[PDB]
């Protein structure tokens, strides 16, 4: 009942079912009731979550809660220890607040990484009237649109948009514009005769919102407001459940990974604290430092900036994001779904072919003209060419001299638009050439003439003949012929040449073409004087035995990149599905003319017709292409849906509604596919909504279509597609190099937490120097590996398994986090135990120390060499103890990011350094570092030391040795890809 | 299966326990280079010590310092200042002392040689009975009974550290903020003038003189009020002891709150 039926009613039940008159419409009281029952004619805004609700969700998240808990703890230690008067350490006030800095600036990356902010119903009603003619107690005025009832008797025009969802009692030539629904402008006819089972194609339904664009007609208003065909479009698209994108998926779930590690690392030492003597709120204050250490506080921070600077490269493709997640998709996507019209065709009528000599040509159909042309030697063509430029009454605005032809606005229908076009692609200047041959007479495109027809004067001084020239449908221009123009020579029309014209018509019929015949015949001066009287409604000239010249056939045709484009996804992997709501025939040309369907695929009513046997008994496995009208797929099942789209592979959805595009995605996205969907449309927005990523041609786009997608193709370049794939599979691959290097670091700075604890050791690794190379030595260079080129031929690879083939797996953390980042705290704790002891503590010393260490009753501990020390000289010295710890790690984030640059490719064939930017980060990190140790004061401000020369070249085995043992690793799996060694150890 | 197969986790886990072997037995490796590097007697650098810290006795500490405050009518709120004040003294008794000896130079007491025993070098004798006054005899009360304590002040020793030749270095105590009211902080010292002598210095290490022990001086202060809140600055006055140091309130000198009750 959501359904419309009214166009199969009569008007004895239409006023039945209403209660309304189909002549004087409503009773004025009726029609306030039912205002009252219904509420308005309007589509209901439903309200996208406020704007700072969106931002509050930023701040939580697994790591933006344990930050949340961690700064908790660090205000309350900060009280419990200033509430017993302890001014000495404001550190679990500033650690607290830095913390609070890092989940508020985290959560801002989260949230200004949507750059659009804005709602599709806004556009939606931006296509609706606001006023409307309605007649109630046989008193026609205008209303407000929105005031509509069903059951309303309304009156429509030309020029005006349709104010609801009408049943048709009675028209006048009166055309609508559907595009809306179906994505085509092609106008469609509406009378008050039911034709067809569908209201979406009946006659006598006209749609809210739609463009009337010519006539008259009368009809009763069978639904308002969310219920309009309109309003459930907006519906769709707004009620769209708001998924996670592919890369969210990803981040989410390293997430999860870190925070329950996390949570599992901080507990059981809590645990072990407690179990050693330690009093609960110190085990408390170590369970927030060992969250403090292991979470990665930069890690979203980087994440972003390297999406930040892909979005950056996309963009000047003129590929614009509204998103920064959206930058990844493409290079997930593993099946397209795409609109046929203004997406992989210009949407404009274009002359395709032509029938002249007995032969089809073919016509350079792109829009930069870039193409193939046909024969132009012949005078068979120089005479066709004359009388489809004569015969045509279209025109180019002035001025557009600078403009291209195809670019060009003309006053005229597409037919004849096409026509003048090409003939100015053609010959030089239509409009001049046609001058030349001054029109003496006309009857313009006529009803019952079925044709059009005018006279001429010709160029020539000398000649003193008329040429009659005409078009029209093809057979009925045919109908009036007696000779035909075949290689010069003119021939009577035998039945051989009927034949010939008849399969050459139903050929490019075939081909889902519009066709024209055209026709001429020379009038000599003695029966008609140069200065005849050509009377139209006398008829004084002949309408019959004209001369044949040609048939001329045009379609919308590709953009001259689309069916590159296309060839480059399938040959990375990526399914391309046409669904478009056109006709079948001109979308399964044009399906085969862009390459969603391949040279010898045939469909099953193709293999039938061939072996001349019934389609029931063609073998429906060997078929590759397939093409399903919308009435069927509103027939299927979804196990059927399923069942052909697993069987041909080379799929055309045609004739398809609004919901059909989101049903088609959806079931893709159900069997396993990241799904992205191109289109330029009203009718795409809900598969625009639904994909995993929508794209939208900015220029021949509908607000709506712009609206509800991710991406936008500024200059409507369809290959701007395979751009994104690239870039997104680059993302990503060098997505997971800066998480493994931002990740590893991780380790050495938890274990000195963990020795601490458990062995009483003088603290190894502050929290505020943590924070430093968590939040600022390290930020450049994990964001550099996003400038990484590919190993591997990229655009040839299969779109990658979302299920088996993650951001973070297991393998790439335990080798970061157990071997690499092992191998970083080894280090750590050699330069530690060497500047300890170059400085008199002893390691068998430090074991058991950290009480003395840390007592400020305590101002002559002695140490290894019975040395005296103040706290404040231990504590200055515990301060060196974090810097050499440091900068171990630094000296190790240099081998680290080298090994990092590859996966699977040695050093030392791609070399070390072709990536610029990776190295100017390398140098920044380290002249951040010399900073941090050697400008005076910063003892006193971040805890940081200038340490001694030896003290760096402590951990340079240890970097030296973790890049040899990568670089040992990588060759493994190269020289043994099916090895246990290859199986395990690579990330 | 958790993640593998049975066998596939035993050959991860050999590999993993095999690296972490490795890896532990290189740490262990650069731990041992780094012991032979280490010469048992003189520290490699004395970066943390460029000036030596300054400790007194009894250390009693309130919150943010030391705070020292007792009844002179009621001899239980002194007891335990006299008996840390004993009980730390008992190291440098006369038989504590046997392993130093008798130094009569008043200058530097350079040794190259380790001539005494165990292949070490000698270091000079500090007996309790060099304070005097403020040794525990006549007297055990050490000054408090009488409302004119006395803090014994210890500088930190170092090795190798020489705090200057000129003089011995010697200790002055006055009042943080001289009362307007009252008079400078009156104090004798024991040993005269409150000096460290020369012969104390250098120290060569624990290893090296085993019965070292560090020189004092008691600061017997005469000067102090009673009921009233006072706080004493004693700072080292020699060429290379400095005590500016606004991060170490205990470098070059040690500073405390008095109060004597009554
Ligand atoms: C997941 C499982 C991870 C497994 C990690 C296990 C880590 C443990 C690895 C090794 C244990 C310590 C090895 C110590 C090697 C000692 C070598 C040696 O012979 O040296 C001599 C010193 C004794 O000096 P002396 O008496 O000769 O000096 C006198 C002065 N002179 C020399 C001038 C005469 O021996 C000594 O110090 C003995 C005391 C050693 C001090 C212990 C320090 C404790 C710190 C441990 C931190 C380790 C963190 C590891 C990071 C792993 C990341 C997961
Ligand atoms: C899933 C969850 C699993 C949980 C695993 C739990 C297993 C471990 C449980 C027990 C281990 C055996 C305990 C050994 C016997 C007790 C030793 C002890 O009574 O020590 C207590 C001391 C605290 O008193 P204090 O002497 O410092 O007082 C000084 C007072 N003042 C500061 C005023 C001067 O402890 C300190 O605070 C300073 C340390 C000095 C004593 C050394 C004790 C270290 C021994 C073992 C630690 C190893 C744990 C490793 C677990 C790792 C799992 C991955
Ligand atoms: C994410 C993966 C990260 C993996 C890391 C996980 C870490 C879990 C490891 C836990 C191991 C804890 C080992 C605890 C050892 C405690 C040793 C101990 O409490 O023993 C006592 C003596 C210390 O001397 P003391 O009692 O005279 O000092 C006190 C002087 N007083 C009495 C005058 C105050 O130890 C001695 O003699 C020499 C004992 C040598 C100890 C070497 C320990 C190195 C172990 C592991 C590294
Ligand atoms: C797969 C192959 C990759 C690794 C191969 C190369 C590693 C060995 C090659 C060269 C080692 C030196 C590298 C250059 C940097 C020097 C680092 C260093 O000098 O480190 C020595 C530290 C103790 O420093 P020090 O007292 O000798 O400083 C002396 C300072 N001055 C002379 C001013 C008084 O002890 C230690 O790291 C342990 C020293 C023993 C060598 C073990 C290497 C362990 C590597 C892992
Ligand atoms: C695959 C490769 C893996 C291996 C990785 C190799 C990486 C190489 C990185 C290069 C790093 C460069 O390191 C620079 C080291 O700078 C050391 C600075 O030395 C200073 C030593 O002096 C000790 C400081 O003394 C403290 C007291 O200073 C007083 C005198 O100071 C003079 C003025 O300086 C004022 C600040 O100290
Ligand atoms: C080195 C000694 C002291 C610790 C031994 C403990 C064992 C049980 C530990 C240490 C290293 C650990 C492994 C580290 C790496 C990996 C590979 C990863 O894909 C899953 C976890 C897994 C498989 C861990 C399982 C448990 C493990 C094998
Ligand atoms: C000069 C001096 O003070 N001597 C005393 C003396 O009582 C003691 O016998 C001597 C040990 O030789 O050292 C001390
Ligand atoms: C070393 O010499 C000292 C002298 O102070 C002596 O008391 C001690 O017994 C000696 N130790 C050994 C092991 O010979
Ligand atoms: C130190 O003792 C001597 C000997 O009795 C005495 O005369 C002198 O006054 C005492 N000095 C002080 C400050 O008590
Ligand atoms: C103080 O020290 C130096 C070397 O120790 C010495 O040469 C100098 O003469 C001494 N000065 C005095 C005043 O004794
Ligand atoms: C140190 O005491 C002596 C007595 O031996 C005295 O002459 C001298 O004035 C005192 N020094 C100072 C700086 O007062
Ligand atoms: C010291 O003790 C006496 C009695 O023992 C008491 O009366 C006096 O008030 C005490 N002094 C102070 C400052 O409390
Ligand atoms: F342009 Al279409 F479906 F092909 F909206
Ligand atoms: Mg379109
Ligand atoms: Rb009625
Ligand atoms: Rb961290
Ligand atoms: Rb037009
Ligand atoms: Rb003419
Ligand atoms: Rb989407
Ligand atoms: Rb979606
Ligand atoms: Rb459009
Ligand atoms: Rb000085």
């Amino acid at each position: 009942g959501m359904e419309i039926n009214d166009h199969q009613l009569s008007v004895a039940e239409l006023e039945q079912k209403y209660q309304t008159s189909a002549t004087k419409g409503l009773s004025a009281s009726l029609a306030a009731e039912l205002l009252l029952r219904d509420g308005p004619n309007a589509l209901r805004p439903p309200r996208g979550t406020p704007e700072y609700v969106k931002f509050a969700r930023q701040l939580a998240g697994g790591l933006q809660c344990l930050m949340w808990v961690a700064a908790a703890i660090c205000l309350i230690a900060f009280a419990i220890q200033a509430s017993e008067g302890d001014l000495t350490t404001d550190d679990n006030l500033y650690l607290a607040l830095a913390l609070i800095a890092v989940v508020v600036v985290t959560g801002c990356f989260g949230y200004y990484q949507e750059f659009k902010s804005t709602n599709i119903i806004a556009s939606f009603k931006n296509l609706v009237p606001q006023q409307a003619t309605v007649i109630r107690d046989g008193d026609k005025f205008q209303i407000n649109a929105d005031q509509l009832v069903v059951g309303d008797l309304v009156e429509m025009k030309g020029g005006d948009r349709v104010p609801a969802d009408i049943r048709i009692l009675q028209a006048q030539g009166c055309k609508v514009d559907n595009s809306s629904l179906t994505g085509e402008s092609e106008p469609q006819t509406r009378s008050p005769e039911c034709t067809h089972e569908s209201p979406l194609e009946t006659r006598n339904i006209a749609f809210f919102s739609t463009m009337c664009l010519e006539g008259t007609a009368q009809g009763l208003v069978v639904n308002t407001g969310d219920r309009t065909i309109i309003g459930r479009i907006a519906s769709l698209a707004s009620g769209v459940e708001n998924e996670k994108t592919p890369i969210a998926i990803e981040i989410e779930h390293f997430v999860d990974i870190i925070a329950g590690l996390a949570i599992l690392f901080g507990a059981t030492f809590f645990i072990v604290a407690m179990c050693i003597g330690y009093t609960f709120l110190r085990a408390m204050v170590f369970f927030m430092a060992i969250v403090v250490a292991y979470v990665p506080e930069g890690l979203l921070a980087t994440v972003t900036v390297c999406l930040s600077l892909t979005a950056k490269r996309l963009a000047s493709k003129n590929c614009v994001v509204k998103n920064l997640e959206a930058v990844e998709t493409l290079g997930s996507t593993s099946v397209i779904c795409s609109d046929k019209t203004g997406t992989l065709t210009q949407n404009r009528m274009t002359v395709s072919h032509l029938w002249f000599d007995n032969h089809i040509h073919s016509a350079d159909t792109t829009e930069d003209q870039s193409g193939q042309t046909f024969d132009q030697s012949s005078e068979t063509w120089r005479a066709l060419c004359r009388v489809l430029t004569l015969c045509n009454r279209a025109a180019f605005k002035s001025g557009q001299d600078a403009v291209p032809v195809p670019k060009r606005i003309v006053i005229g229908d597409a037919s004849e638009t096409a026509l003048l076009k090409f003939s100015e692609l053609t010959l030089g200047n239509a409009m001049g050439y046609r001058e030349r041959f001054p029109k003496v007479c006309e009857i313009p495109f006529n009803s019952t003439n079925k044709f059009q027809l005018s006279i001429h004067t010709l160029e020539d001084p000398r000649d003193p003949r008329h040429v009659l020239v005409m078009k029209g449908a093809p057979e009925r221009v045919l109908e009036r012929c007696s000779s035909i123009l075949i290689k010069g020579q003119e021939l009577p029309l035998d039945e051989q040449w009927r034949e010939a014209f008849q399969t050459a018509y139903l050929s490019l019929g075939g081909l889902g073409e519009r066709v024209l015949g055209f026709c001429q015949l020379y009038l000599s001066e003695k029966d008609y004087p140069p200065g005849y009287a050509f009377d139209v409604e006398a008829m004084n000239f002949p309408t019959s035995g004209l001369c044949f010249a040609g048939l001329v056939s045009m379609i919308d045709p590709p953009r001259a990149t689309v069916p590159d484009a296309v060839l480059k996804c399938r040959t990375a992997g990526i399914r391309v599905i046409m669904v478009t709501g056109d006709h079948p025939i001109t979308a399964k040309a044009i399906a085969a003319s862009v390459g969603i369907i391949s040279e010898g695929s045939e469909t099953v009513e193709d293999i039938a017709a061939r072996l001349r046997v019934p389609v029931d008994q063609v073998n429906r496995k060997d078929a590759r292409a397939c093409v399903i009208n919308g009435m069927q797929l509103k027939d299927m099942d979804p196990s059927e849906l399923v069942e052909a789209l697993r069987t041909h592979p080379e799929m055309v959805f045609a004739r398809t509604s609004p919901q059909q595009k989101l049903v088609i995605v959806e079931s893709c996205q159900r069997l396993g596919a990241i799904v992205a969907v191109t289109g330029d449309g009203v009718n795409d927005s809900p598969a625009l909504k639904k994909a995993d990523i929508g794209v939208a041609m900015g220029i021949a786009g509908s607000d709506a279509a712009k609206n509800a997608a991710d991406m936008i193709l500024l200059d409507d370049n369809f290959a701007s597609i395979v751009t994104g794939v690239e870039q997104g599979r680059l993302i990503f691959d060098n997505l997971k190099k800066s998480i493994a290097y931002t990740l590893t670091k991780n380790i050495p700075e938890l274990t000195p937490w963990l020795i601490y604890i458990t062995v009483s050791v003088p603290l190894p690794l502050g929290c505020i120097t943590i924070l430093f190379i968590e939040l600022c030595t390290d930020i450049f260079p994990s964001v550099s590996l996003a400038y990484e080129k590919a190993e591997s031929d990229i655009m040839h690879l299969r779109p990658r398994n979302p299920k088996r083939d993650r951001l973070v797996n297991e393998p790439l953390a335990a080798y970061s986090y157990f071997q690499i980042g092992a191998i970083q705290s080894f280090a750590g704790f050699t330069d530690y135990f060497t500047a300890m002891a170059q400085e008199g503590w002893f390691p068998l010393l430090c074991v058991g120390l950290r009480p003395q260490w840390e007592n400020h009753h305590l101002q002559d501990l002695q140490d290894s060499y019975g040395q005296e020390w103040t706290f404040g000289q231990r504590l200055y010295q515990q301060y060196t103890c974090y810097t050499v710890f440091f900068i171990s790690i630094e000296m190790c984030q240099i081998a680290d990011v080298l090994i990092r640059k590859t996966r699977r490719l040695s050093a030392f064939q791609q070399g070390f350094f072709r990536n610029r930017i990776l190295v100017i980060a390398i140098v920044f990190q380290v002249c951040i570092g010399c900073f941090l140790c050697y400008c005076p004061g910063m003892p006193n401000i971040f805890n940081f030391m200038p340490i001694r020369f030896q003290w760096w070249l402590v951990p340079m085995p240890f970097s030296l040795l973790i890049f040899v043992y990568d670089e040992i690793r990588k060759l493994g799996v190269r020289c043994c890809p099916g090895s246990w060694w290859d199986q395990e150890l690579y990330y | 299966m958790l993640g593998r197969t049975l066998s596939r986790w035993v050959w991860i886990s050999l590999y993993y326990v095999a690296f972490y072997v490795v890896m532990s037995g290189i740490f262990a490796l650069c731990i041992y280079v780094l012991m032979r590097t280490i010469d048992p007697y003189t520290p490699d650098y004395q970066d943390q010590l460029k000036s030596p810290g300054v400790t007194l006795r009894p250390d009693v500490y309130g919150e943010k310092g030391l705070d020292i405050s007792y009844n002179v009518s009621d001899s239980t709120t002194w007891a335990g200042l006299a008996h840390t004040l004993h009980r730390f003294l008992a190291g440098y008794s006369p038989a504590a002392q046997e392993g130093s000896i008798n130094c009569t130079s008043e200058k530097y007491f350079f040794q190259e040689s380790f001539l005494a025993p165990n292949h070490t070098k000698f270091s000079c004798k500090f007996t309790a009975d060099m304070l005097q006054n403020c040794s525990g005899r006549p007297d055990p009360t050490f000054g408090f009974a009488e409302g004119k304590p006395c803090f014994i002040i210890k500088m930190n020793r170092i090795v190798k550290f020489l705090p200057g030749n000129s003089t011995a270095p010697r200790v002055d105590c006055a009042f943080l903020d001289q009362p307007r009211d009252g008079p400078p902080l009156q104090v004798e010292y024991f040993p005269a003038n409150g000096t460290y002598s020369l012969h104390y210095f250098p120290y060569y290490g624990k290893k090296a003189q085993p019965h070292y022990s560090n020189p004092l001086v008691a600061a017997k202060l005469l000067n102090v009020p009673r009921n009233r809140d006072v706080v004493i600055v004693c700072k080292i006055l020699a060429e290379h002891v400095s005590f500016d140091n606004p991060h170490d309130p205990y470098e070059g000198k040690v500073e405390f709150k008095l109060k004597i009750q009554k």
